[PDB]
């Protein structure tokens, strides 16, 4: 956020003003089964980008490959 | 924060007026209520999944 | 319906794919391939009730070591299911897809069919965003070989 | 502008162990085919929106 | 100002919920087609494009190509020189660009 | 191999104390019993490793019949599904269009735009101009977004 | 001992020589620089981690050998041996298969080594520096067929605009004063000629071709 160019007062996330707070999850079981942190890795890309492919297969016939 | 020690949360409703209209003697009334349910609650508890 | 389609233009041996074809038709050919292995697996239980009931049955291969006995039912299973797939696509059958196939386009080339399904596209702006073939990366065009009659 | 495009949700599977109604559920389901309709942004799983209704139960901090 | 501070233009929903804050529902929300009936019908757009939609296709490409330019003065010569000639007003009428 | 002794104090001799000099063969010990073992598995890895080249060769095919396919025009590479029902799906196009029209506050700021008081100085007298107020935001194509 | 350290003596042997028949010996600091690195077998020399994994071996194989020991389901299942009833028969290859599936306990030790990570969002920020990123990152991109087809396209066209770029200056050193001044000119100039000088016509002032 600061090299994107928003100078930072203070630091952490217990907003002393007028914002929301987003404390870590109890640990405990009731907040345990409600709730689960995200996971990086299941964010992924649109398998769409494998269709790009389908020119890879005309171009090779094109050329007679 | 009427509960902590020096407590640096100014915003946190310790620069308001704040009244309320429970019962009065409130650590002699209101406040052991609130523990005599929590020790139902988990006499209940104890008592279920034991 | 993704099937691969051997046509005889003549003395030709063409090709095309059930994807060029209209909807419509491809159920009832799908509908065709799909009572082939009824006839197939109906065929080899006549081949394997007959074959038992002769190698049994008659006292003159019933008198023969158990593994000529079981060679003939074997040989008559899969056999009886071979007969049954030639007379469902030769009675009328081989005829009726060709019929079917009425209007499609056909390759000289299995290598040249392409399958509607795998080609590229893309929502052409410039016409209400309808899916296009003709994408900014094509250069002449299909030009397949002719339209199949029958 | 970097506000704006941060908002555009990204791609988040469906796929879930962590969430118990969804590791029981999702024995139950059918994976259909997801035919292309020709973009490169076809949401077939959900989005890694906080408010997005199969992904609230994830904690985004 | 709040930081988690959104304006949308377009109706929503949020969820009644206790732990919980989305979006649920999308006002006056129409399901369209299903992917496979899009799919089938797309495929009956492909399938004529195919087989009625080829001859003729490569000047036409030429002249979407040339228009695709910055300059006006670019794309005239681009029609002069690879489309054997073509107007300018004459090519636009072709690919729908006239009003 | 020898190692070199300073001699800086005598030895304790064998015979009367032993035991300080059995550790280093026992441990060496302990290795052969290990070099046994290797050596015994020469033939269970091999073959192992040697099924490996062979399911080599048809993995290679596999994938060129994943990729490719039947005719070379695609596989099952080209295929994708969900579980997602068609409520679900449309739910999600228009989550798109939402955050597509959903802005911040405010802008940027005015103070890091050119100015109208300088523009005057420079010679240009800007013209006022009126908001559009008729005007409605909407999304684009679903596959702009 | 093992053969590793065996190997450092027949190196070390002379440098053994060295530090302990003569400086061991010796007095003053370079006896007690030669007492304190004298060359032989280690001190405390045992390796914690070899003997770790020896110790977690035998522990864990001794787990192996009693979750794989089962009576068999399907024996089970036609009461003549050795079970008529048993109710959790359908439990017997939990454990055996749970330790089978433990060989990929490192072939497929985290997000990495369960997919193709490229395709993955932590995949993004190693590449900026283990640097945070939106999380529609992986989906704000150019088309890598414009990066590399434009990078070829570019410089192949500069191999023919360097042959026009040749020809144009041929042209134009044949060329009067006059014509290179008027031409391609602007409308409102009059041409005024200046005091002929002596200025080379030189392409690359770098002897390059
Ligand atoms: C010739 C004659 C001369 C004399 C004549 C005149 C004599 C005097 C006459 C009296 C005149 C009126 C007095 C007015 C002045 C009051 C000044 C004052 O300070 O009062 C403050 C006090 C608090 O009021 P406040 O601060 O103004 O707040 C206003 C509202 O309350 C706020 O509203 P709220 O709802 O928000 O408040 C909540 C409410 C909560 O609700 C309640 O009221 C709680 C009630 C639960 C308990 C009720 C049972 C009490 C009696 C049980 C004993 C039974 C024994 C017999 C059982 C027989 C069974 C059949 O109130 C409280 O929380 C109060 C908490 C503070 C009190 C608790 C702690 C007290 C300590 C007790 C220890 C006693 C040990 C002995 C020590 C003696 C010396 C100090 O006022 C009173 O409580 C009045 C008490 C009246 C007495 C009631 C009967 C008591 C009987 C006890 C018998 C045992 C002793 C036997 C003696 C026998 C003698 C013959
Ligand atoms: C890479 C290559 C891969 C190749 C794979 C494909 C090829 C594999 C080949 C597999 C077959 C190899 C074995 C065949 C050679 C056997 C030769 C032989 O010597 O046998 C006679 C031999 C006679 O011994 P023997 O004492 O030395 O003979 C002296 C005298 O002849 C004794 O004098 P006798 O007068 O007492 O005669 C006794 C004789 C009597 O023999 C007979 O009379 C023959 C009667 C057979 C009738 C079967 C049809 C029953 C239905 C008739 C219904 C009619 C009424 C109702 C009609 C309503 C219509 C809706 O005993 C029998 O053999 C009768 C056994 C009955 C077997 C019934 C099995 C029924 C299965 C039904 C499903 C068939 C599905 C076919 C699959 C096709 C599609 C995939 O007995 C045997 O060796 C027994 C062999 C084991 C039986 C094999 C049959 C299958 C058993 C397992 C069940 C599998 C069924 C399929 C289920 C699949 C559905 C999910
Ligand atoms: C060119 C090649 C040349 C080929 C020819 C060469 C021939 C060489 C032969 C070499 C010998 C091969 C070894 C096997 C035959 C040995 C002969 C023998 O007598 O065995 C006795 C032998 C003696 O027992 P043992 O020595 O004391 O101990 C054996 C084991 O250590 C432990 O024994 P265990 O009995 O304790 O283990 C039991 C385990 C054995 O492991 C398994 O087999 C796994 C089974 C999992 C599948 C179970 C399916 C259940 C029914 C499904 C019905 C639908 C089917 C549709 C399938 C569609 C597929 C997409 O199965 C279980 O876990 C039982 C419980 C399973 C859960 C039950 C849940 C049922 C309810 C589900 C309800 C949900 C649906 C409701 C919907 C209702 C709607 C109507 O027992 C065996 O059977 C050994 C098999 C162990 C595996 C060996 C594999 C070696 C590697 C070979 C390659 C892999 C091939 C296998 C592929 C199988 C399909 C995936
Ligand atoms: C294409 C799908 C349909 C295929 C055909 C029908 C399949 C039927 C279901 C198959 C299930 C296979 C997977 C489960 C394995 C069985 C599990 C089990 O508990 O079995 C243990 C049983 C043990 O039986 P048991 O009796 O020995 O001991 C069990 C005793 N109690 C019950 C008390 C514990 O063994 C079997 O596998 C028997 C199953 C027989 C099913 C075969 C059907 C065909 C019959 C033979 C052909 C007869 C043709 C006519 C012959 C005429 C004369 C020659
Ligand atoms: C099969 O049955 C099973 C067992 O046996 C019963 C188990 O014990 C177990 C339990 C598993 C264990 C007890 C093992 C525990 C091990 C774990 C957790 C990982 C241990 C990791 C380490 C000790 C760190 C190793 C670090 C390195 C090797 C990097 C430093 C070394 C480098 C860079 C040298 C370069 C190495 C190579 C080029 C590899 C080539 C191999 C060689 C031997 C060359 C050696 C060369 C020289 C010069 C010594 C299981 C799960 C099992 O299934």
């Amino acid at each position: 956020t600061l090299r994107a160019g928003k100078n930072i007062e203070g630091s952490g996330q217990v907003h002393f003003g007028y914002h929301d707070q987003k404390w870590g999850m109890p640990a405990i079981p009731m907040f345990q089964l409600m709730y689960y942190e995200l996971p990086g890795n299941s964010i992924v890309v649109n398998p769409c980008r494998n269709q790009n492919y389908r020119l890879y297969f005309e171009m090779r016939k094109k050329l007679g490959i | 924060n009427s509960a902590l020690i020096g407590s640096e949360n100014q915003s946190d409703s310790m620069n308001e007026l704040n009244t309320n209209f429970s019962m009065t003697y409130y650590i002699l009334t209101v406040l052991p209520g609130k523990f005599i349910y929590w020790i139902y609650e988990i006499l209940h508890t104890f008592f279920v999944v034991c | 319906s993704n099937i691969f389609l051997e046509l005889q233009d003549g003395d030709k041996t063409v090709y095309t794919h059930t994807s060029l074809i209209e909807e419509s038709k491809q159920e009832q050919i799908q509908a065709i391939y799909d009572k082939v292995p009824q006839w197939t697996n109906g065929g080899r239980f006549l081949g394997f009730w007959l074959s038992m009931e002769a190698v049994n049955r008659v006292q003159s291969v019933a008198k023969l070591p158990i593994y000529y006995r079981a060679g003939i039912v074997a040989t008559s299973t899969l056999l009886g299911g071979l007969v049954s797939s030639l007379v469902f696509w030769k009675s009328g059958n081989e005829n009726q897809v060709a019929k079917l196939a009425n209007g499609a386009p056909v390759y000289l080339k299995k290598w040249e069919v392409p399958e509607l399904s795998k080609l590229y596209f893309f929502l052409d702006d410039d016409n209400n965003f309808k899916p296009s073939l003709n994408h900014h990366a094509v250069t002449q065009g299909r030009q397949y070989y002719k339209i199949y009659q029958h | 502008a970097t506000r704006w495009y941060g908002r555009q949700p990204g791609h988040l599977l469906r796929a879930d162990t962590y969430w118990i109604p969804n590791l029981v559920s999702q024995r139950f389901a059918k994976h259909q085919p997801a035919h292309w309709d020709g973009t490169q942004n076809m949401p077939i799983f959900r989005l890694a929106d906080p408010k997005h209704k199969d992904s609230y139960m994830v904690q985004f901090r | 100002m709040q930081n988690t501070t959104n304006i949308v233009h377009v109706p929503v929903h949020m969820g009644h919920t206790h732990y919980f804050d989305y979006i649920d529902s999308f006002p006056k929300l129409k399901e369209g087609p299903t992917l496979e009936e899009n799919h089938i019908t797309n495929q009956k757009i492909l399938r004529e494009q195919l087989i009625s939609g080829q001859q003729g296709l490569e000047q036409n490409l030429c002249l979407r190509n040339c228009f695709k330019l910055s300059q006006k003065r670019y794309i005239e010569f681009c029609l002069d020189r690879k489309c054997g000639g073509a107007d300018f007003q004459r090519a636009a009428t072709i690919l729908g660009y006239t009003k | 191999p020898k190692i070199v002794n300073p001699q800086l104090w005598p030895n304790p001799n064998k015979l009367r104390f032993a035991d300080l000099y059995k550790y280093q063969g026992v441990e060496m010990k302990k290795i052969n019993d290990s070099i046994k073992n290797y050596k015994a598995a020469k033939f269970y890895i091999g073959g192992i490793l040697g099924g490996c080249l062979v399911f080599k060769f048809f993995i290679d095919a596999a994938v060129d019949k994943y990729i490719f396919g039947e005719n070379g025009n695609g596989g099952k590479f080209l295929e994708m599904q969900t579980i997602n029902s068609n409520y679900d799906y449309y739910y999600n196009r228009q989550f798109q269009r939402m955050r597509y029209l959903t802005e911040d506050p405010a802008g940027d700021d005015p103070l890091q735009k050119t100015k109208d008081e300088h523009l005057v100085d420079l010679g240009f007298i800007p013209k006022v101009f009126g908001a559009n107020v008729e005007v409605r935001k909407r999304a684009p194509h679903d596959k702009y977004l | 001992m093992n053969p590793i350290q065996k190997a450092w003596l027949k190196i070390l042997e002379p440098v053994s020589y060295v530090i302990n028949e003569k400086m061991a010996k010796r007095t003053g600091i370079i006896g007690k620089l030669g007492r304190f690195f004298a060359i032989g077998p280690r001190e405390y020399g045992v390796h914690p981690i070899n003997r770790m994994f020896i110790f977690m071996n035998r522990k864990y194989m001794a787990f192996q050998a009693v979750a794989l020991h089962r009576y068999s389901f399907v024996k089970s299942l036609t009461h003549n041996g050795f079970h008529m009833l048993r109710v959790f028969r359908h439990f017997a290859f939990v454990l055996p298969a749970t330790v089978l599936a433990g060989l990929g306990l490192f072939v497929y030790w985290g997000d990495d080594n369960k997919c193709y990570s490229p395709d993955r969002f932590p995949y993004l920020k190693k590449r900026a520096g283990d640097m945070a990123l939106p999380l529609n990152s992986l989906n704000q991109r150019t088309s890598a067929h414009y990066i590399e087809i434009n990078a070829i396209y570019g410089a192949e066209m500069m191999k023919r605009y360097h042959k026009v770029w040749e020809n144009i200056i041929e042209e134009r050193s044949k060329a009067t004063d006059q014509e290179k001044k008027t031409r391609y000119a602007h409308p409102s100039y009059q041409y005024s000629p200046l005091p002929v000088v002596s200025i080379p016509n030189v392409l690359n002032p770098l002897n390059l071709q």
